[PDB]
RNA sequence: AGAGUGUAGCUUAAAAGCACCCAACUUACACUUAGGAGAUUCAAUUGACGCUCUGA
């Protein structure tokens, strides 16, 4: 029974008449656009860092795999046999303060 | 690299103010939650 | 025409595709469509990380079928020490991941555990649910 | 081709505290906060505050303040934990509570006879014993603790070779969930290291490639 | 009086013109060709023309101004510009159309006078 | 009866099974440009075309 | 120490075209629109600075 929460509340539709004003200035908009440019460049650099890291660690994994192939095949069998420990994969993100 | 998912804007058009309240579970840690009636400390028993 | 050497030159249905278990064979390994549940008390951060994992899977060539969600589970819990109310709005972004190998799945799990956001819980499991 | 059998395990510990931000990202956060200010509608607290202020103005012509005050009082009386547990001590490189914003790598010093080598903890896998089980019993033996930790899969991560008869070094990935450590002041010089601490401490190009495939973030 | 190629009804674009204005909005460059029906390009305006490369919406407009001068140069006064609906609605293309119209070129074309 | 083609038939380099892994145009203009290139190609069959139809200066440019 | 060597990520390009990321339409992806970032590694067809592989 899928009950999504995308519906706009009729209470808000009635009492949505309190702050209808939006005012911006020339210098504020210029700083908005320039900071958008710098942030776009920064996220591009961070994405390129992510790409370099993933290709580096994929390269390390594939060279590990090919060295394992040239030394032994049954280790490849048991290694490509994936573990059932991944089935209840339940982990939690970082916090703000230690306990 | 958690700041990408921790930094976002609300894409919808009709919503209330977002208050950075600090939820404290009994584990002894704080977390930034969006809750109305902005109590700064929000403790769980 | 059919007897002419330009037969079949206008074929397109052979180019267009238009018409679950988990296999462990021994040399090709492929999990079924597995659910990630992004449990968060912050809807904006949950949506942002759902979009992050969506574009990560699309860029790393994983077909993403569904990106649905299950909403708020308030629990009416008292602030026992006076009486104080506390409503709870948790939301879980449930996204399907289809294509996984051993090493590539390890890569993807390493990436998401490195990119775990603030106060957001991941839940990787199977599709045996009733939404 | 006599292949000497030698394995290892590259152990990780996931971060706890959030990464401190840069001024540019804090400025972007302020910009998004301004977006939220100018886009939000019908904030319950501020709207009822303005309503009660105008109503008391009318009543004196013809609560939000104390609630904000007690919010401030509980903010001040709530003690916060130590966010940085690194620069307050600056010396204990051994403890598990060393650093919390980035992950840590287990690393150890012990001395052999022929070589005096700084080693990410090795293992001696048997031909019949799998490398997963070798890693489990190796973590059980040389760390003498109770680590309950997740192993991602049987798929390996890093293999390197040295020829003298030759041997190899084999590296997995594993992150800790709960750690019970006993007799931290032990003999085997084990340090939990950062990426730059790795790049400082590591002697060989083998551990340089280890520093390559360890996540930098 | 000359025949326009008045077929091709199920296929985009129409080949009913004497002179088509075609715009190529590629990466780092905006190209603007003015070609006869028979494929043969008549007048070109590139931003990779290594002269206008000095001094993007404004780049598109400048290509429009140089192209309008070159069309008056070559004695071409009427086009059939035909955009896909989205670059019809796009901002830089409206500026390009306006630039050519007050550069001296009409982006319609007279009907063929039969009889 | 049939007849083998007198050359390379179109759409033959990408008759691989992995169409879900091939790039698969999402737009219209990109197909349109590939179609224009195909319309310019030589094409063994029968066509409408058959019937009807220094470094210092670079451095100065970069500085400018 | 030896071999392969060299246009941003990629090219039977020669300073080109595809890729990249950003704001909006999107649950979201995509498309499209506004953008922006980008390379011929240096010294006169050659040598050396840089990567890979083979070594110690």
């Amino acid at each position: 029974i899928p009950i999504e929460d995308f519906i706009t509340p009729l209470k808000f539709l009635d009492k949505a008449r309190e702050r209808p004003q939006v005012e911006l200035t020339f210098e504020e908009t210029e700083r908005r656009a320039l900071l958008l440019k710098k942030w776009s460049l920064y996220k591009q650099q961070e994405r390129k860092m992510e790409r370099d890291t993933i290709r580096a660690m994929l390269e390390a994994q594939q060279e590990a795999l090919e060295e394992l192939q040239l030394e032994s095949p049954k280790l490849h069998a048991e290694a490509i046999k994936r573990d059932p420990n991944l089935f209840p994969f339940e982990k939690e993100g970082p916090h703000y303060t230690p306990p | 690299d958690s700041s990408r998912a921790s930094l976002t804007r609300v894409h919808r058009q009709a919503y209330a103010r977002l208050y950075p309240v600090l939820l404290v579970k009994q584990d002894g840690s704080t977390i930034h939650i969006r809750y109305r009636e902005p109590r700064r400390m929000l403790a769980m028993p | 025409y059919k007897t002419k050497p330009t037969h079949g030159i206008g074929k397109y249905k052979h180019l267009i595709k238009a018409e679950v278990r988990a296999i462990n064979l021994g040399t090709d390994y492929e999990y079924g469509v597995l659910n990630i549940h992004l449990t968060a008390y912050d809807m904006t951060l949950a949506e942002s990380y759902a979009q992050y994992v969506h574009n990560l899977c699309n860029s790393l060539s994983i077909k993403v079928e569904e990106s649905y969600a299950m909403p708020t589970k308030t629990i009416e819990v008292l602030q026992l020490q006076m009486l104080l109310d506390s409503v709870l709005t948790t939301h879980e972004r449930v996204v399907q991941i289809s294509g996984l190998s051993a090493t590539f799945a390890e890569i993807f799990l390493e990436i998401i555990q490195s990119s775990l956001p603030e106060g957001v819980r991941l839940s990787v499991k199977e599709h045996t649910e009733e939404d | 081709s006599p292949w000497r059998l030698l394995g290892a395990l590259c152990l990780q510990r996931p971060p706890v505290v959030s990464k401190p931000l840069t001024p540019l990202q804090e400025e972007m956060a302020s910009l998004l906060q301004q977006i939220e200010i100018e886009r939000s509608l019908y904030s319950d607290h501020e709207l009822r505050a303005l309503d009660e202020n105008q109503r008391l103005a009318k009543k004196k012509a013809d609560l939000a303040q104390d609630l904000e005050d007690m919010w401030e009082q509980k903010f001040l009386q709530f003690k916060l934990g130590a966010r940085i547990t690194e620069a307050d001590e600056k010396n204990d490189r051994t403890s598990l509570n060393r650093k919390l914003d980035r992950n840590l790598v287990l690393l150890v010093r012990e001395k052999f006879g022929d070589q005096d080598v700084w080693i990410l903890p090795q293992a001696e896998w048997q031909p019949g014993e799998t490398l997963r089980g070798t890693a489990e019993r190796t973590l059980a033996t040389l760390s003498e603790n109770n680590m309950e930790a997740k192993f991602l899969g049987n798929a390996p991560c890093g293999h390197y070779t040295f020829k003298f008869l030759g041997a190899k070094v084999f590296f997995f990935k594993a992150l800790l969930l709960t750690g019970d450590f006993s007799q931290a002041g032990n003999k085997g010089h084990h340090v939990w290291v950062t990426k730059d601490e790795l790049g400082d401490y590591l002697k060989p190009k083998y551990l340089a490639q280890v520093r390559r495939f360890v996540s930098d973030l | 009086v000359a025949r326009k190629e008045r077929g091709w009804r199920t296929v985009f674009p129409s080949r009913e013109f004497w002179h088509r204005l075609r715009v190529i909005r590629t990466q780092h460059h905006v190209e603007a060709l003015v070609e006869h029906q028979n494929g043969k390009v008549v007048v070109s305006a590139s931003t990779r023309e290594w002269a206008i490369k000095k001094h993007n919406v404004v780049a598109c407009e400048s290509i429009g101004r140089v192209l309008a001068q070159r069309c008056l140069e070559a004695g071409i006064n009427f086009m059939v510009y035909q955009p896909t609906p989205w670059e019809a609605a796009s901002d830089s293309m409206k500026r390009l159309q306006s630039a050519m119209t007050e550069g001296g070129v009409v982006l319609r074309e007279p009907q063929r006078i039969y009889e | 009866r049939r007849t083998p083609p007198l050359g390379p038939m179109p759409n033959s380099d990408i008759d691989l099974s992995n169409l879900e892994r091939l790039e698969k145009y999402r737009s219209f203009d990109r197909y349109r440009r590939r179609a224009e290139q195909e319309a310019q190609a030589p094409h063994w069959w029968r066509t409408y075309r058959e019937y009807f139809g220094r470094t210092q200066q670079l451095l100065e440019r970069k500085q400018a």
